[PDB]
């Protein structure tokens, strides 16, 4: 089990350049910084077909992830004889070159170091890279790229599927709330499926993901079954954070769930004529005694 | 609140562990279950969120008891600090924050009496479809919320307008709205008011403000009373030549009542001459088809070619309207005496000069 | 061995180096096309 | 004003409400949005007051008695009782 190497080669790519960062800031760009900078802004049709396509590509990613739980969590595959690993990866490097593009465009290295895509990215890519220097799978933390389901939303804003301001934020909540129900799903297959490294890997549940789906989804209604559950040290710690993260998320987004119900009109509407019934129109000062 | 919680829960969980591990006095102690300190914090997290999975839970008659009265005293509890949590959570000022910069897109600050009327005007007149393609965008700072019906209405529009909360009075405010990166600041009057002097000085005033914050920009103003205006002569700041306008509403509103009293439907082809209107296809044989073929005209600057100099104006009028296609009403002659004065139609002694 | 553990550790931000400086380069050049 | 040679040399002091609206009564001022009111020109020269000060005589009067006895005979000129 050589998950460690994995893990750490995410984990210095993340914290020793984040640190040589810091170093140097204690311690012609322009124009290709702005070239960058329209190449993936919004508003031009490059950045629409390209965020739209990064999308697309995050959505297959984790289909194959979906595929691939099934299979143990560390297992052994060649790059020439799967056809699905050589797509896997040039998804990845596809994600690199999106990266890359939106390092170099940047307008602070910190800000743009501390978010959820560069840190996905940091999570998802060098894994794959020692995948096939190794020739070894491991599950990983592939679950993330459910992450850009958040986005989901601005792409129906440039496909003008959506309109109205109520629209989006509606779907920009469900979008939120689908993908934290998935990625705490994937952290939970892969903590159980695992097993405690401190006792030998000799903890090991098997559960499916879509049973960690249905432990996920009974647990934020507060049903608790029983049924299923986290036997680990790991998970069980893991529960507990997303317990009251959950509970914390919720009461955050009371008032937006009141908003979106709104106070309906109780008097709006218009009178539905039936045949062979008259009707008379009152109108001018209507009170109690008149 | 935190720190309580915390606490709370961790005491609970010490006589948890004590009571299950120790097991019942009155039985010779052969209840013991073994359970670690982890797991009966697991075990009270579990219970205090009413989730209940079974898979740990308390066996002992005095460990149930305890049990029993954790869930009570939990719920008291929480129901007691629900008003705290609510106070946290506070209420969010909706229409706060600042005006995130564009590049590429102009913006135009919109301040003065903001409500339903005067917006929906002004919006259906500049964002109108037929519109040549602008990139601007519009900035209403106004520091009265809005009500449901202006709230829908900015929801419409919610891709070009945005609403901020401010006075224009307080030059915090004004930095909030990026008004020094602002291409227009325009200042809406209230119309309907017992007092039209006080509105003119408090528009005359926030005129004072903008131009003492960034005296280099351009604004357009609304004026009620015509005898207030000449007060904008009195700012420094105020340069007229430099496109800072102010709209008279009663002066222009009578002198179009006067000009039809002179000639009847002028007040229709001046308002239809400088509003942006649909065109409609009409192919019966009715009156508005007429009429809507000449709605679309529109007024227009240009600087006449030097081919035209030294020749009179109805000359250069007639060349214009056979040849060009053009009806030319005004030249705005510049002199050094008199500085430039817009001449209506002059006579044929008047001769075209230089630009 | 710790050669290999070298390559396991330095192969991520390697490639992300490699990726930030083909994008530099792509973009230089097509700068420098556009100012043509 | 104009005169025959201009009104921006007549001196005059005007009363004020609020501090902010003091950068108001100058024109060629350099004072930054964020000025004090005691640095900004009008309040400098003399030529603004603001009632506020009066606001801050109540402390002055607090950990001192007789500063509000000396403003009153150097001020009033000299209402005895
Ligand atoms: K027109």
């Amino acid at each position: 089990r050589m998950w460690w190497a994995f893990l750490a080669s995410s984990m210095v790519t993340f914290f020793g350049g984040l640190f040589i960062i810091l170093l140097w800031r204690t311690l012609w760009m322009t124009s290709v910084k702005d070239w960058a900078g329209v190449m993936i802004s919004a508003q031009t049709l490059t950045g629409r077909v390209l965020v739209v396509l990064v999308f697309a590509l995050s959505i297959g990613a984790l289909v194959i992830y979906f595929i691939d739980s099934s299979n143990p969590i560390e297992s052994c595959q060649n790059f020439y004889k799967d056809f699905t690993l050589q797509i896997d990866m040039a998804f990845n490097v596809f994600f690199l070159l999106y990266f890359g593009l939106r390092f170099i465009a940047a307008n602070d290295k910190l800000w743009f170091w501390l978010e959820v895509n560069s840190v996905v990215d940091f999570f998802t890519v060098p894994p794959v890279f020692v995948s096939v220097y190794l020739n070894r799978s491991w599950l990983g933390l592939r679950f993330l790229r459910a992450l850009r389901l958040i986005q989901f939303s601005e792409i129906l804003q440039f496909l003008n599927i959506l309109k109205t301001s109520n629209s989006i934020k509606l779907v920009n909540l469900l979008s939120i709330f689908i993908s934290t129900w998935l990625t705490a799903a994937g952290f939970i297959h892969l903590v159980e499926n695992s097993g405690d490294p401190w006792e030998n890997f000799q903890n090991n549940q098997a559960l499916t993901y879509w049973e960690c789906v249905y432990l996920l989804m009974v647990t934020m209604s507060t049903v608790g079954y029983g049924d299923v559950y986290a036997k680990t040290t790991l998970g069980r710690l893991f529960m507990v954070f997303f317990i009251l993260g959950g509970l914390a998320m919720f009461a955050s987004y009371v008032p937006e769930i009141i908003e979106l119900i709104g106070n309906r009109k109780k008097y709006g509407g218009s009178y539905s004529a039936v045949s062979g019934r008259k009707h008379i129109v009152v109108c001018g000062h209507i009170t109690l005694e008149s | 609140l935190l720190s309580i919680f915390i606490s709370t829960w961790l005491t609970a969980a010490g006589f948890i562990h004590l009571v299950e591990n120790s097991g019942d006095p009155w039985e010779n102690f052969q209840n013991n279950q073994a359970l670690t300190y982890w797991e009966c914090v697991y075990l009270l997290m579990v219970t205090m969120s009413t989730v209940g999975y079974g898979d740990v839970y308390a066996k002992t008659t005095l460990g149930r008891l305890f049990m029993v009265f954790f869930i009570l005293g939990g719920l008291a509890m929480f129901a007691s600090y629900v008003p705290e949590i609510i106070e946290l959570i506070g209420n969010r000022k909706k229409y706060g924050g600042s005006y995130s910069a564009v590049s590429g897109r102009k913006h135009i600050v919109v301040c003065g009496h903001i409500t339903l009327e005067s917006v929906s005007n002004f919006l259906k007149d500049f964002l109108h479809k037929d519109r040549d393609d602008v990139n601007v965008e519009i900035v209403f700072l106004h520091n009265i919320s809005p009500n449901l019906e202006l709230e829908a209405l900015f929801k419409r529009h919610f891709t070009q307008v945005e609403f901020y909360q401010g006075s224009v009075l307080n030059p915090h405010d004004l930095a909030r709205v990026k008004i020094e990166s602002a291409d227009a600041c325009l200042i809406l009057a209230n119309k309907y008011c017992a007092d039209p002097d006080a509105e003119d000085a408090s528009n005359i005033m926030r005129v004072i403000s903008i131009k003492n914050y960034h005296p280099k920009i351009r604004i357009i103003t609304q004026m009620l009373q015509y005898h207030n205006k000449a007060h904008l002569l009195n700012i420094p700041s105020w340069n007229w030549k430099e496109g800072d306008d102010a709209i008279c509403l009663a002066e222009l509103k009578l002198g179009f009542i006067a000009q039809s009293c002179l000639a009847q439907g002028l007040s229709t082809m001046l308002a239809n001459l400088f509003s942006m209107r649909s065109f409609i296809k009409i192919e019966e044989d009715t009156w508005q088809k007429y009429y809507l073929e000449g709605v679309s005209n529109e007024m227009y600057t240009e600087y006449l070619s030097s081919a035209f100099v030294g020749l009179s104006f109805p000359t250069v009028c007639e060349l214009c309207f056979v040849k060009l296609k053009l009806l030319m009403i005004a030249i705005e002659y510049k002199s050094a005496n008199r500085e430039s004065r817009i001449l209506i139609n002059p006579g044929n002694h008047l001769k075209i000069q230089e630009g | 061995a710790l050669r290999d553990l070298a390559v396991v550790y330095t192969l991520g931000p390697a490639s992300f180096l490699v990726s930030l400086a083909s994008c530099l380069a792509l973009g230089s050049g097509l700068t420098a096309c556009r100012a043509r | 004003m104009q005169f025959d040679t201009t009104g921006v040399n007549i001196p005059i002091i005007t009363e004020l409400v609020n501090d902010t609206n003091v950068q108001f009564l100058d024109q060629d001022d350099d004072d930054d949005p964020d000025t004090e009111l005691y640095l900004t020109q009008p309040f400098a020269c003399g030529t603004a007051f603001a009632v506020s000060v009066l606001d801050s005589l109540m402390s002055a009067t607090y950990f001192n008695d007789n500063i509000l006895t000396l403003i009153r005979t150097l001020v009033t000129g000299g209402a005895t009782p």
